[PDB]
């Protein structure tokens, strides 16, 4: 905070590469609701049994628990108890989004949104 | 107004509806019958004897 630096050095300022979210032109529908767990931007998020948004979690249990069915794509980050705005409809780059583990390949990342207004696909 | 992250679409605000009232007036009918019995008797101002 106080001393300057006198030694010579390289100007390695930073780097930036766009996060292209959209891969299509379906209708971009958005909702908002309370969050049950810490949620990052463009994370894929389900709704827990209490109706609060939660990061999507396939294989959450002898019966699939409601965290296991994705419902939208968080549009801004939020901590537990806070309101999350999130997308429900649109065509989304599968690479921009945040995904669970083992939900690796695009063949799975589409199967998670096989019917809703959300479709997920490559960029060229 | 609602705070809305600039990403998302925005909230739909509602409105409220009006109301009305209606009144009929009442009706009033005083009347008097004027007998000779009421015209004849002396009225206070009149003198004594020859009213």
């Amino acid at each position: 905070t106080s001393l300057p630096n006198y030694l010579a050095g390289n100007g390695d300022l930073g780097s930036w590469e766009p996060t292209q979210i959209f891969a299509g032109e379906a209708d971009i529908v958005t909702e908002g609701g309370a969050a049950g767990a810490d949620i990052e931007i463009y994370q894929v998020i389900a709704k827990n049994a209490a109706g609060a948004m939660v990061p999507h979690d396939p294989t959450a249990t002898e019966v699939p628990a409601p965290q296991s069915v994705a419902i939208g794509i968080a549009a801004q980050p939020a901590k537990s108890g806070q309101n999350v705005p999130y997308y429900i409809g649109g065509v989304f780059n599968h690479a921009a989004l945040g995904w669970h583990a083992s939900l690796d390949t695009l063949a799975k990342r589409q199967a998670v949104f096989d019917r809703t207004n959300i479709h997920i696909g490559n960029l060229y | 107004a609602p705070f809305v992250a600039p990403n998302v679409q925005g909230r739909v605000i509602k409105e409220s509806g009006y109301n009305t009232k209606t009144f009929k007036p009442a009706y009033v009918k005083p009347k008097h019958v004027i007998d000779p019995n009421m015209i004849i008797p002396r009225q206070p101002g009149e003198a004594l004897g020859t009213g």
